[PDB]
């Protein structure tokens, strides 16, 4: 069901209930709970963290994630493994830092190219976007949070994709990332419990700017 | 009394992978 | 009415141990449903429905020659039955409500008595009981109380329960069906043709792109815990290897190169490329035999296929 | 008293399988309410009220010729009935409590006996049972125990339950009502006029801005899970297309341009613009047939409307 | 039918205290299961299964000569039985339903009467009751009510319960089996050979790398709370010391240097290197005797092994 | 059968108030256990076990001369019994099921009738009932209903319950045992020797390093709420003062200097150095009398020890 | 057997309305306890114990002349009784089970019949029923069902319940006891001396530092909801004003200056300094009359005290 | 697991109008 | 609604002696 492999080499499947979560720009994450069995024994007693999970959603959606948390509980004469995991197109960014302090004016392609140095992944902007200046680089910081700042300045949203090619992850940067979807919803047909919340405690009609 | 721990534990779980 | 138990390392039957039984009653499988009710719609969606557990009940009593012995006998029962160790239960019935036969009251042809003080109606060899069916059940015990009615008679109410899968696991593989070596273990509950070597008995084919299988089991062998186990001599070299099947999903093995004479052991959700060093990354999909015709279709005329499995019932 | 079951791929009836039944009792639908009590007000608001489930019960027993066979028979029952697979149940009744008829005790005109040791009161063709009604039920099984009364008689207590929607789905569409081709499947429970081609049978109209429909089903076909399916040849070109309906909501199709000869397949909460490539963004509203007169009103005289649906009952 | 109780500091039996009993019924052990249901799989995993408690029940009544005395007698019962103090219960039975014997109505051979107004059927020494089995139970009391039927007869319903471990602790060690000094405490429930000094009685071996043990107890002595206690004169000097065992785990003692004549007292999960100053850091693993053959294998021919233990039953 | 109640400020008995009773039944003490189950071990640890509550039940009915009076009588019952005020209950029994005696029907020796219309079987002084035992119970009431059977007879079902400690507090101290002044309050339930001034009656010793005590109470006086109260004239000056005791813990008084003629009142978990101004910092340990021999050992030959206590029962 | 109800604005009695009653049964007060169990101590602390509710039950049936009228009668019952409006219930009994008296069958002295078809046994004025006691109950209704036995007889089961305080509020104040003006409302359940103007009737004293009060109510008037109301002409000027009382707490009025002829109305937890403009900051303490002697002690010889209150019962 | 959300939701509610 | 208070109360308890 779920093909997991060490960071070096071969795969091994396990059946387990999964709980995935995906946001637009924020990190996706999943969680699941393996249990000891006559099966799964060779794996469960031999998982070390940063085990590489993949083949969620079957023989498709080969979005390879990595485990970082590992719980191990004892239930009866058996044992559970709750665990968590994160994307490689995000973790692989949390891998590397930049020490050269980016500073001054910066066009978007230059900025999101210096940060994709050695990672191998690829970025591209769709529409024309302006440029601004970044005051202090994150010399002691991830590529990820500088990516956050860059999105906050220039590309207000993004969307990753595992392109057809191996070891590639195209970052379509875009303001207000969207694609049309043929499906739909309604209270009768697909929407059990509609909680509409309208929060306005920090809201505005006119506003000043300097 | 028994209850604070479960919620705080799930909270600390959620502290993993909440941030870009 | 003996309630045979095959444990991991032994075989036991109660009536051998002075333990008559009143009857055996086997519940069906507790269907756990998973419905979801839409908020304002006169109808609720089926998320799922699923078998869970086949709770058995067996009340057994026992007579002894003296009141003290009750204790011993009872302890034996517990030490003999109450086993968390997953056991294999086999049910037994009689073919007839046997009576005492005619005799002659001429100081001869007197009646017999069992080790327990009862009248032996079982005069001939062909009187005693039989394994009513060629199946078993993976079973565990639940709590009992022992009311002592008068004398040396005491009753017990065993409450057994299925262990792993709520099904009537058929004993013996499908190859013992193929090779008529082992005798027993094949009851008429399974509608099995006598034409050994004919169709709907054979699970050993040669030099075929496509072939036919009759899964005699009413319940479907989709669950991996069942002992569905295939092994194929691939016949022809290839780089990829697909095989399709009905009442199941498609299966691929892509990305690894094979050879003709190399054999694949295709266990449940598991693939031995050559018997060891499992190469199971390719299209994790497990096959499913439902009942009757389960037609398969390979793609390059394997020189051998053969597969043993176990029949499961509901 | 046969309890017919149409499963996905087969048809079964118990009394064919030596399984008499005592009766069938069908509960009504469990109304789940949704009330809300105001804090200090002598009365509670109705948020909603909604049908849920139509639990069926069927106790069936069986006789056989010998005690062993009980086991086989019981297993057959389980393998034949206990199916998470959503089945379609059809009820059967008799028209009369049949007796044995007069005969002659002159070494002739002796009595018959069924395959089971019972007296065949069904002398003529017109004796045996009937599909009492032209409807079914989408049904799943729940747990059974099997008390064995004496001899070869054993009882069972089937507890069936509705699957998706707690309603009496009518078998056969409304077009089989239109074209009197299929025979059966139309019981007098449905107050249906004989005037085939007349009003209140027809669901195939031509060249009309507005027309009339008689939904013979007491229960309302507002739920999408029901097989309400419309198809219309629009008759006249337009840029927008509204049609209204009573006992339901208004429907628009705005923002997409159409043509006259183009046809719309209007499935439940779904719109095929031309049979494929569904263009269902426009005014997601589903139509609702309640009972009797369901008058529709188009706006530009469609050259054809026709729609099949299924009648549902409470 | 006396319900003996050995408390910490005394021995008591009810019928000595004018307290007849109707019977004793001993439940089996409440098996607490630990299952886990997979979400959409027709079968649930066994995390564990485990014995918990062996609830005893004993209804006892009492007669006295006058109505007042009831009170005293009742209080005695409470003060005599209801003890949170973990007691050791021993069951008693009779060997026969005794009757009054034939006599002679010739102003002689009259009948006797007990201290309580009952007929003494126990004429000879060999009439009275017996410790039916050589085991006990660690037991505590639970709530009782005292309905007073007429006269001086009042009933009580004691509900005892196991204390630590739900098992039939065998009284007396296994060395009293070795040295046939203590008499009693060995019932035929334990299938024990008479060949004292022969195999399957001996737990005192000399000069052996490997040897054989017959654990007569059906229940397994894996739990540490049981009085499994080994002591070995190691025979040969070494730096490390491994010994293996079947129906159990491997045991090492590495990292501490020993000598030949030095002795190890190997208590449950505990190691006295030389009787005191426990050196129990090395491979914390406790041995487990299941039943029958429990073969051990040392590695350097210990000059002495001997170990006493207690047999436990289910 | 009177159910005496001593309240804080008065004494009451029901049958004085026209309130016959059917019986009194006294439950034992509800043992609350505190077990802990280890996760995968066939046995559960005893954290603790502890007496809680001794629920009494007393059904009492009443007859009156007229239907109205019922109301009054009932109210009296409530006003007389239902008291959250912790009361001291004393049970009463009869010594005999009394009958009417022989008389003479000669217009003489007629029969008597009580204030209630019943036949006075209690002819002589020695007929009426007795305090069956020299103990009480600290008790509170729980809810009652009053079904009125016919006429003037109405029943009630009192459900009393222990207040502080689930025990049979013995009335009167142990000094009234010493000085045979108060009469009554000493029943044969307590196995008490007549040798007043002899051993096992005396709790007043002089000039001894060590001495002997017989605590006649089956239940142990470890709980402080019991009225265990010691007072000692220390005999010899010292700087520290230890005294040991069996079925209890060691006691020290260190860090405070004393004198010989000074006396210590050693109340439960409390120490008056000289009757007031409690100096109880030194080794807070309370003594515990279990049953029978409770040997104490002082260290410097106190010139006087004497201690009163209360006997408690289970 | 009439079940009088005084509602806010009217008086009703059932038997006036053709509504016979079978009986009235009045439960005692549900004692809600508040215990706390110490963790390892054989005894549990009483935090509190408290009366809650006095649930009344009254089954009443009714006969009418025709079947239709049942409906009307039933509705009347509901409209007459089921009132959330806190009502004051008064119980009624008879003094005798009345029979028909002797008559003469001489075409004269025939028997009477009530408005309902029953025999009037109530020949004389002194036959009919009576307010059995001079008290009431603050009461509310709970759900009823109406089984119709045959004919015109139908039963009902009223379940009444106390409203504010679970007590038998005595009707009429204590001043109507003082001034023997109102007649009725004083039953012998209250042990009241005839010596009007004598002690234990008077609640109107003059020129006294200290005086005596007999609270005839068994239940204690500590609760403020009861109509305990005092009024005192203070007699002597002062700056502070203390008065003590037994079975209650001390009361001060400090910090406000008073005068002699000024009067204080001392309502429950409330102080009118001069009838209005309540000055209730000073020592908020409410007085409590328990039963019998409630001695008060002022400090400066008030020229008048008098206080009305209501007697409450349990 | 189910429980963390209700408490955190009420907490975010309380974040409205807690401050002068 | 009832629940927020118990957790926040235990939290404020934990605010005692959490810091070196």
């Amino acid at each position: 069901t779920i093909t997991i492999k060490p960071p070096k080499g071969n795969g091994a499947p396990v059946p387990v209930e999964t709980t995935l979560v995906k946001k637009v720009n924020a990190d996706g994450v999943l969680t699941f709970d393996i249990l000891e069995n006559k099966y799964t024994y060779e794996v469960i007693n031999a998982i070390g963290k940063r085990w590489i999970v993949s083949h969620v959603e079957g023989e498709n959606d080969k979005k390879e994630y990595v485990i970082t948390v590992i719980d191990r509980k004892s239930e009866g004469d058996r044992q559970l493994v709750e665990c968590t995991a994160r994307e490689i197109p995000i973790d692989k960014l949390m891998i590397d830092r930049i020490y050269v302090n980016v500073t001054g004016s910066f066009t978007v392609e230059r900025y999101f190219n210096i940060v994709f140095q050695g990672t191998g992944m690829l970025f591209e902007v769709e529409g024309k976007v302006k440029s601004s200046k970044f005051e202090n680089g994150g010399e002691g910081d991830t590529r990820l949070e500088m990516f956050k700042k860059g999105l906050e300045h220039f590309g207000l949203e993004y969307k990753i994709t595992y392109d057809k090619k191996k070891d590639r992850y195209k970052f379509v940067l875009t303001p207000f990332a969207n694609q049309k979807a043929s499906y739909f919803i309604s209270d009768e047909v697909n929407a059990n419990a509609i909680k509409l919340e309208e929060d306005a405690s920090d809201f505005a009609t006119f506003i000043r700017g300097y | 009394d028994a209850l604070t721990s479960i919620v705080n534990g799930r909270n600390a779980k959620r502290n993993s992978e909440y941030y870009l | 009415d003996i309630e045979l138990t095959k444990k991991d390392g032994t075989v036991i039957k109660l009536s051998e141990y002075g333990f008559i039984v009143n009857d055996i009653v086997i519940d069906s499988m507790q269907i756990n449903t998973k419905y979801q009710d839409k908020e304002n719609m006169n109808g609720r969606i089926l998320m799922g429905s699923n078998y869970i557990s086949r709770d058995i009940v067996v009340p057994c009593f026992c007579k002894v020659k003296n009141r003290s012995d009750i204790a011993y006998m009872r302890d034996m029962l517990y030490s003999l039955t109450t086993d968390i160790e997953p056991m294999y239960l086999r049910e037994i019935r009689r073919k007839e409500e046997l009576n005492y036969r005619f005799t002659q009251p001429t100081s001869d042809d007197y009646v017999k008595l069992d080790k327990n003080n009862f009248p032996d109606y079982e005069y001939s060899r062909h009187d005693q009981q039989i394994y009513v069916n060629g199946k078993q059940y993976k079973v565990i015990f639940n709590g009992v109380i022992n009311p002592k009615q008068k004398g040396n008679k005491v009753s017990f109410e065993l409450k057994f329960e299925t262990t792993e899968l709520p099904y009537g696991e058929s004993i013996g593989t499908s190859l013992e069906l193929e090779e008529n070596k082992k005798v027993g273990l094949w009851s008429f509950d399974f509608n099995i043709d006598w034409h050994a070597g004919g169709d709907k008995r054979k699970y050993t084919f040669e030099n075929l792109s496509k072939g036919t299988v009759y899964y005699h089991g009413s319940a479907p062998n989709d669950q991996f815990n069942m002992y569905k186990k295939i092994t194929i001599i691939l016949g022809e070299d290839t780089e990829s290897f697909v095989w399709n099947l009905t009442h199941a999903e498609i299966m691929k093995i892509e990305g690894i190169k094979l050879k003709a004479g190399d054999r694949i052991v295709y266990d449940s959700f598991r693939v031995y490329k050559n018997g060891v060093e499992i190469s199971t990354e390719t299209n994790i999909s497990q096959p499913k035999f439902k009942y009757g015709a389960n037609k398969f279709e390979f793609n390059q005329t394997v020189q051998k296929v053969q597969f043993d499995l176990k029949f499961y019932y509901k």
